[PDB]
């Protein structure tokens, strides 16, 4: 298919392009005044932030290198009441993001510590085995 | 909307076929389409043109051997290369607005792409058994056999009778040759009916009088 | 691009029934959508655009609903003028953005279930033209019934599997009744060689046998 | 056996956000400079199967930032350039007689002054033809008209301002939306999107009262005014035909050169070759008269359709706008194109020649702080181009639902802008995202 191809399919659908999609974030700038060049500058520069704000948190997240990992911090259903294979069969992931929206730093607290930083710890015990 | 240009051609034959607008024109926007539908088969989409622009939209078959183009204020045509035996349709124009459907629809011109040769029909008078005895009640027919292609049109009297007949869809058989038969339900006091066969493709008009007995 | 799907392919309903036919598309197209009626022999005819809106001088028994991805087309109170086939037509384009009438779906039948009618069978041995010709067709005709009807062709008794074609009238408009055109081929030297040519229409528990001998003729 | 959320990523997610564009074009023009990164022949777009999103037209900062980066490139082009200061000195003038055709009279000016050689201490007399509408009477002799605004500059007269196609990409991880609905409203949802990462070359070209050269509108003339109720609004009008303009400036230009200091090359104006004649416009008028009936058929979708409507001469103000104008064939012109209006509309030979007016001394946009002289051309002028739609605006004060009047109007070259971005809009993708899961993680 494409870049965006999954936009119109169910969420457990668009789980076969992700590796096409991370494709270009950070393309068509791999090819080349202060205007324009001074432009160009700056995007260069905001493409690799942005970059690497996401991997910094899956490398907190500790599913750094994958565009699918197993957490194992359970949520607060209260998030959305509805059945698993009533979201994942039938929602763009995109309007599934809007109703998680305003819960999202709820969970990000939570996969950096309530498993990763614990779960360190517990990696240190066993490395003290 | 009348279409026109349909007949018999063989494969490998280009066509052009036009769709002509009365009692309006292009002074007003729409889109004009062509539509076919095989015998026996579905409606199938080929092309659309806006008439303003002539910006055009083709289904994906049609695209690079179907050209729908606007002629005239009252004109839209479809030229058709490399024609083949799946080709064989009535093609249909119509005329729709933005988002309305197609209110408007010609009756259709029919496409048939075969490589035999036209053959006008053989008439052959329907009557029952010239033994049994003279009945109040007589159905009285025409079977129209051997032709090539269609259509032909049955008519009785010249038109002026239509009450009581009754024409059945034709059949294609195994030599890809078409047969029909008309019947008209008549009384003894009826005078002779006569079936009014027409076979445009072979310029053929036969008349056949048919009576019992 | 999109697909359009249709179901059922065929429905019988009775007259005064409700019948509901369903278009799906593979992708939303709002309320871009329309319907179609097309008789044997005629044109389409335009019932509901933009999936609800009733088209000019079309009878209130028919509605539409829907919107991005299912339609239905509705028939409530069906008449025997509404044995048919109906289509639904995609009208927006996802690629363009326009909204030409374009993609069909694949069609509906729609056979309507009247009041019993028992058929008038005739047959017409082969006018004398024909044998010359070396084909001789035999016809048989079954006029104004409903429902269906079974023909069977015997020939000396015995039962004919081959050389028969039937056609069938579409459903009439008014009383939803058939007729029937069947036929029997033989070369002009069966048919001289044999003597009873028999045509037998069944329907339900009545059959019906018209038969005549080619010499008698 | 409580779900746990769980990470994902590269989903789709759209966000609206602004970046700054980024240049790029096919293959000295101003307009790119050649600084812009050339451009791979790949317009790959991807239809968007099942998606729908909302446009806004007026919302869009793209427009802002068109509109501020032509004109980043315009100042830069002329800061190489030499000043024309010196050319404050008073001029002794008459009226050009020399084969005037009768309605040119006045137009031209012959006129001379005193100013500088190169070398410091010497001075020469110098003469010129020149356009009234550049000087002004020094009292109730002339000066130029702009000796008491900022300063005229001009050289560099090489660089070619002939419009080039622009194209913008999207930053990496961005990309630009974009609705192919040819019914499509200037605001509100497209069911049919698709997606590029970068867009189609837009021309820099700027008109002050019909758009020229813009893209046809797909299906038939549109009209986006924004919520037509607020008649301080400008009128958008697309045409989905081409109208064909020819002008010329039939004149035979020629050329003079001056030293005004060491390197300081001066264009002035050589004396014509053969009789005068004023700048002008073909047009068809029977192709006028048709799109218009096309354009009122778009109007009364807002109106009851047995409303008048009207067309009329430009209410003035400010010349910019009073008149069209274009700078095509690399030099400026202003025309009267009030002709075009005088019709009105009611329920139920083949061209026109328009008038046109040339001033050398430029001052773009809305700006005061500066002003440049336009260099003379040798030869005759001509032009061809496809007139593509109209700004128009309307009267206020209306009643009863009739007798609605148009004018052209605007100019704000934001509007040209806005003429084909309203096709675009630019998101963020956020590649990043949770959802529920049967699965626990891992034991270490
Ligand atoms: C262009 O310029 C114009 C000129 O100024 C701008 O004006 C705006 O025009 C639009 C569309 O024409 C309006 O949108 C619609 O407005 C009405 C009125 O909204 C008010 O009334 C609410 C109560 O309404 C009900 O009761 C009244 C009678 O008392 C009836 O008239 C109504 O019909 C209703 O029955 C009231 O609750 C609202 O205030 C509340 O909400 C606002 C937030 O929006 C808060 O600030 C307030 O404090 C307060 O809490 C308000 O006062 C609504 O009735 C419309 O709702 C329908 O349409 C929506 C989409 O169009 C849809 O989402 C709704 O659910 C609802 O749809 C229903 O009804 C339709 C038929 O009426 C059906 O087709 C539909 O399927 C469904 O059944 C809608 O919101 C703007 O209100 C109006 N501006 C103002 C200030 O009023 C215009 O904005 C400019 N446009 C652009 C593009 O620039
Ligand atoms: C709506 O859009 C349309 C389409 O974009 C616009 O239409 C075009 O607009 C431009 C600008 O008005 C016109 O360009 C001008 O055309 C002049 C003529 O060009 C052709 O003829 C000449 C001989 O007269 C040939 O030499 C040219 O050959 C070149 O082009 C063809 C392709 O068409 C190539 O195959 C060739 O290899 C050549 O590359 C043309 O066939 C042209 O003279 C003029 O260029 C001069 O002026 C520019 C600055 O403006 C200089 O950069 C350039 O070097 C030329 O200047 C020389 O000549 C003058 C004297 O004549 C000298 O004084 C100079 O010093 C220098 O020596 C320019 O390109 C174009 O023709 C026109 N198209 C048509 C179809 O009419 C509309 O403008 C647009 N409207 C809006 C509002 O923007
Ligand atoms: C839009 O369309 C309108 C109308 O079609 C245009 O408005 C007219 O513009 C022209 C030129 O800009 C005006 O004419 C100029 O008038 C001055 C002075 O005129 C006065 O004296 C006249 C006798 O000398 C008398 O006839 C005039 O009477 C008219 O005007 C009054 C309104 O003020 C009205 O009541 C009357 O009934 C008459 O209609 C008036 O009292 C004159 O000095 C000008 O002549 C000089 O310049 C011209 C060249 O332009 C030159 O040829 C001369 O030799 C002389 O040097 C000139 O005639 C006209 O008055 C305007 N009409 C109105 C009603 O004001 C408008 O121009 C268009 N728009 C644009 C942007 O152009
Ligand atoms: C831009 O468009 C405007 C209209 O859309 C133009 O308005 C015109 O202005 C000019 C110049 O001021 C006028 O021309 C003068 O008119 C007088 C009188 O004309 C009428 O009467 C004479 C007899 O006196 C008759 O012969 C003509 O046909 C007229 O009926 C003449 O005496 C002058 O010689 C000269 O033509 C126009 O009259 C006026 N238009 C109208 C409709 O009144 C405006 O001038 C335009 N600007 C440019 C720069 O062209
Ligand atoms: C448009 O969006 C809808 C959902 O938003 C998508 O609907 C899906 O369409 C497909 C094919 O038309 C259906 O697939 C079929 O399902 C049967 C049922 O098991 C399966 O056996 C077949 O092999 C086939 O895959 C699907 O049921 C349907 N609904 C979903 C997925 O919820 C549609 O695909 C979208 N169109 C495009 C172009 O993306
Ligand atoms: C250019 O400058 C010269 C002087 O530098 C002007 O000639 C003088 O003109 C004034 C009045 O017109 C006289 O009082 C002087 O006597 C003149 N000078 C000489 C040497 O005779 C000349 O008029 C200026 N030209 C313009 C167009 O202003
Ligand atoms: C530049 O000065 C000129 C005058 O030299 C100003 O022109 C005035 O323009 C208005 C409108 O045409 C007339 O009412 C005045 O009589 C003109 N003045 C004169 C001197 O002719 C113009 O306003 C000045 N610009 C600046 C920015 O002040
Ligand atoms: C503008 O002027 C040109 C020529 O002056 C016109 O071009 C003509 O176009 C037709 C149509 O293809 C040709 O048959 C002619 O031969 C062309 N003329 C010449 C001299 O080559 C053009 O039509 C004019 N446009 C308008 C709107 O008037
Ligand atoms: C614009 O078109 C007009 C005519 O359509 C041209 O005017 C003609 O000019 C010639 C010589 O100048 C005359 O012999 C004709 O009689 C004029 N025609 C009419 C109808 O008056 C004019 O040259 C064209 N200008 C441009 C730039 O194309
Ligand atoms: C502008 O005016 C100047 C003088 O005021 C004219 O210059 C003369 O031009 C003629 C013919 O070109 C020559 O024979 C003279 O020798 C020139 N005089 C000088 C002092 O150079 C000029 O011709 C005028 N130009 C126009 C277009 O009217
Ligand atoms: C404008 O006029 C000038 C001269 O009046 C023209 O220049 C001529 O160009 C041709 C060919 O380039 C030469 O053979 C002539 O000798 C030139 N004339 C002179 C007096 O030197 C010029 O061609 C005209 N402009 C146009 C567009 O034709
Ligand atoms: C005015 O615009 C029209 C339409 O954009 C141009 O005609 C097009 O010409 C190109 C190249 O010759 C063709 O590929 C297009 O198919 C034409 N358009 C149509 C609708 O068929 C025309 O060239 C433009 N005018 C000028 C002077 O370039
Ligand atoms: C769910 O979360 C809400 C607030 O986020 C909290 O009040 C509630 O106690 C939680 N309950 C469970 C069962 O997680
Ligand atoms: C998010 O919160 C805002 C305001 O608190 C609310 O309006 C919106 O509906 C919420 N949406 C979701 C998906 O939680
Ligand atoms: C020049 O023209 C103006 C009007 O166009 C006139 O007032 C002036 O008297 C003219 N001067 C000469 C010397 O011809
Ligand atoms: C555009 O918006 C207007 C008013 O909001 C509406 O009447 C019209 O139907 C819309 N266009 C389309 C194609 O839906
Ligand atoms: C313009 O067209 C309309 C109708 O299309 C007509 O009534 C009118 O006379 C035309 N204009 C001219 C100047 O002939
Ligand atoms: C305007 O006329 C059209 C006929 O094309 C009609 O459909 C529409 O309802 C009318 N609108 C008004 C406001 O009268
Ligand atoms: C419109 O132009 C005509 C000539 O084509 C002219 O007779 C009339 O005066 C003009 N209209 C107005 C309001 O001046």
């Amino acid at each position: 298919l494409g870049f965006l191809g999954a936009a119109g399919s169910t969420m457990g659908a668009a789980s076969m392009t992700l590796t096409v999609q991370a494709r270009n974030l950070l393309s068509g700038i791999v090819q080349q005044l202060t205007v324009w060049g001074i432009k160009q500058l700056q995007a260069r520069v905001l493409a690799v932030e942005r970059y690497l704000r996401d991997q910094q948190l899956l490398g907190i997240w500790g599913c750094s290198g994958k565009l699918i990992c197993c957490t194992n911090v359970p949520w607060n259903s209260s998030w959305s009441n509805r059945n698993l294979s009533e979201i994942w069969d039938n929602m763009t992931w995109l309007q599934w993001d809007k109703e998680i929206s305003n819960y999202t730093q709820i969970i990000y607290g939570l996969l950096e510590e309530s498993q990763n930083q614990q779960e360190k710890n517990e990696q240190d015990l066993l490395a003290l085995d | 909307l009348v279409e026109s240009g349909g007949g018999l051609v063989q494969p490998g034959a280009s066509l052009t076929l036009t769709c002509t607008a009365s009692g309006f024109s292009f002074s007003s926007d729409y889109y004009m389409c062509w539509v076919r539908q095989a015998p026996g088969k579905g409606l199938e989409w080929i092309a659309c043109i806006w008439t303003a622009n002539s910006i055009s939209y083709y289904a994906r078959w049609a695209k690079g051997r179907f050209t729908i183009s606007k002629t005239s204020s009252t004109t839209v045509t479809l030229q058709m290369t490399s024609l083949t035996a799946a080709d064989t349709a009535t093609y249909f124009c119509a005329r729709g607005g933005s988002g309305d459907g197609q209110s408007l629809w010609g009756p259709g011109t029919l496409v048939t792409v075969s490589s035999g040769q036209p053959k006008a029909p053989s008439v052959f008078p329907l009557a029952p058994c010239c033994g049994d005895t003279p009945s109040s009640t007589v159905t009285l027919g025409c079977l129209v056999k051997g032709y090539l292609p269609e259509p032909v049109t049955v008519t009785w009297n010249s038109g002026t009778l239509t009450n009581g007949v009754r024409t059945f869809p034709s059949v294609r058989q195994s030599s890809g040759l078409y047969s029909l038969s008309s019947v008209v339900s008549v009384t003894s006091s009826s005078q002779p009916v006569t079936c009014n066969v027409a076979h445009p493709a072979t310029n053929t008009k036969v008349d056949k009088t048919v009576a019992p007995s | 691009d999109i697909v359009m799907t249709q179901t059922p392919a065929s429905v019988e309903a009775a007259v005064g029934g409700t019948v509901a036919i369903k278009c799906q598309a593979s992708q939303s197209i709002r309320s871009y959508l329309a319907w179609y009626q097309q008789k044997p022999g005629q044109p389409p005819k335009l019932l509901i655009y933009e999936a609800s809106k009733l088209a000019s001088g079309v009878p209130s028994r028919f509605s539409g609903s829907g919107s991005g991805t299912q339609f239905t087309l509705t028939i409530s109170g069906v008449e025997c003028d509404d044995a048919a086939t109906y289509y639904c037509q995609r009208n927006y384009d996802s690629y363009s953005g326009a909204y030409y009438p374009n993609g069909f779906g694949g069609g509906t039948e729609v056979v309507v279930k009247g009041d019993p009618v028992a058929p008038s069978v005739l047959i017409f041995p082969p006018a004398a033209d024909q044998v010359a010709t070396g084909t001789v067709t035999i016809v048989c005709v079954a006029n104004k019934y409903f429902p269906d009807v079974t023909v069977t062709w015997e020939v000396d008794g015995t039962t004919q599997t081959t050389g028969i074609e039937n056609s069938k009238t579409p459903q009439n408009s008014a009383d939803c009744t058939y007729n029937l055109s069947s036929t029997l081929t033989l070369t002009s030297t069966q048919y001289n060689s044999h003597k009873e040519y028999t045509c037998k229409v069944t329907q339900g528990t009545t059959s019906v046998v018209q038969s005549f001998n080619r010499g008698d003729c | 056996e409580n779900l746990w959320v769980t990470v994902y990523y590269g989903v789709p997610v759209w966000k609206d956000a602004e970046t700054t564009l980024f240049c790029a074009s096919d293959a000295h023009n101003v307009w790119a400079t050649h600084a812009c990164v050339p451009t791979d022949p790949n317009p790959q777009e991807i239809h968007l199967e099942n998606v729908t999103e909302e446009f806004n037209m007026w919302k869009n900062n793209m427009v802002e930032q068109m509109h501020t980066d032509i004109i980043s490139l315009w100042d830069q082009s002329l800061k190489p350039c030499v000043k024309l200061t010196p050319l404050c000195v008073t001029l002794q003038c008459t009226n050009v007689t020399n084969n005037i055709t009768d309605d040119m009279r006045g137009e031209l000016k012959n006129c001379s002054f005193n100013m500088t050689t190169e070398l410091r201490d010497k001075k020469q007399k110098v003469y010129s033809l020149f356009y009234r509408l550049d000087v002004v009477q020094i009292n109730e002799e002339y000066r130029l008209i702009n000796c008491n605004t900022s300063a005229i500059t001009q050289a560099c007269p090489k660089v070619s301002f002939e419009p080039i196609p622009i194209h913008y990409c999207a930053p990496a991880g961005f990309a630009i939306l974009k609705c192919k609905d040819k019914k499509f409203n200037g605001t509100g949802p497209c069911p049919s999107v698709s997606t590029v990462q970068c867009t189609h070359g837009i021309k820099p070209v700027v008109s002050t009262q019909l758009l020229l050269n813009g893209s046809l509108a797909e299906e038939e003339v549109m009209i986006r005014s924004e919520n037509i109720t607020n008649n301080a609004k400008n009128i958008l009008v697309q045409f989905n035909t081409p109208v064909q303009i020819n002008c010329t400036r039939p004149n035979n230009n020629t050329r003079k050169s001056i030293r005004i200091g060491p390197g300081q090359a001066f264009y002035a104006t050589g004396d014509i070759i053969g009789d005068i004649r004023q700048a002008h416009c073909n047009v068809s008028k029977a192709t006028w008269n048709e799109t218009l009936g096309k354009v009122v058929k778009q109007l009364r979708k807002h109106f009851g359709n047995n409303t008048i409507i009207r067309f009329a001469n430009s209410s003035g103000g400010d010349l910019e706008v009073t008149t069209h104008s274009f700078n095509c064939g690399g030099e400026f012109f202003y025309c009267n194109t009030s002709g075009l209006f005088n019709s009105t509309w009611i329920s139920n030979n083949d061209s026109i020649t328009l008038p046109c007016r040339i001033k050398q001394i430029i001052n773009m946009w809305q700006r005061i702080g500066q002003a440049m002289y336009a260099p003379p051309i040798q030869g005759v002028i001509r032009c061809v181009s496809n007139i593509t739609g109209l700004i128009l605006t309307r009267d206020g004060g209306s009643t009863n639902s009739t007798t609605e009047t148009f004018r052209p109007g605007g100019g704000d070259m934001r509007d040209n802008w806005r003429s084909e971005l309203y096709k675009y809009k630019v998101v963020k993708i956020e590649p990043l995202g949770v959802a529920p899961t049967r699965c626990k993680r891992r034991v270490v």
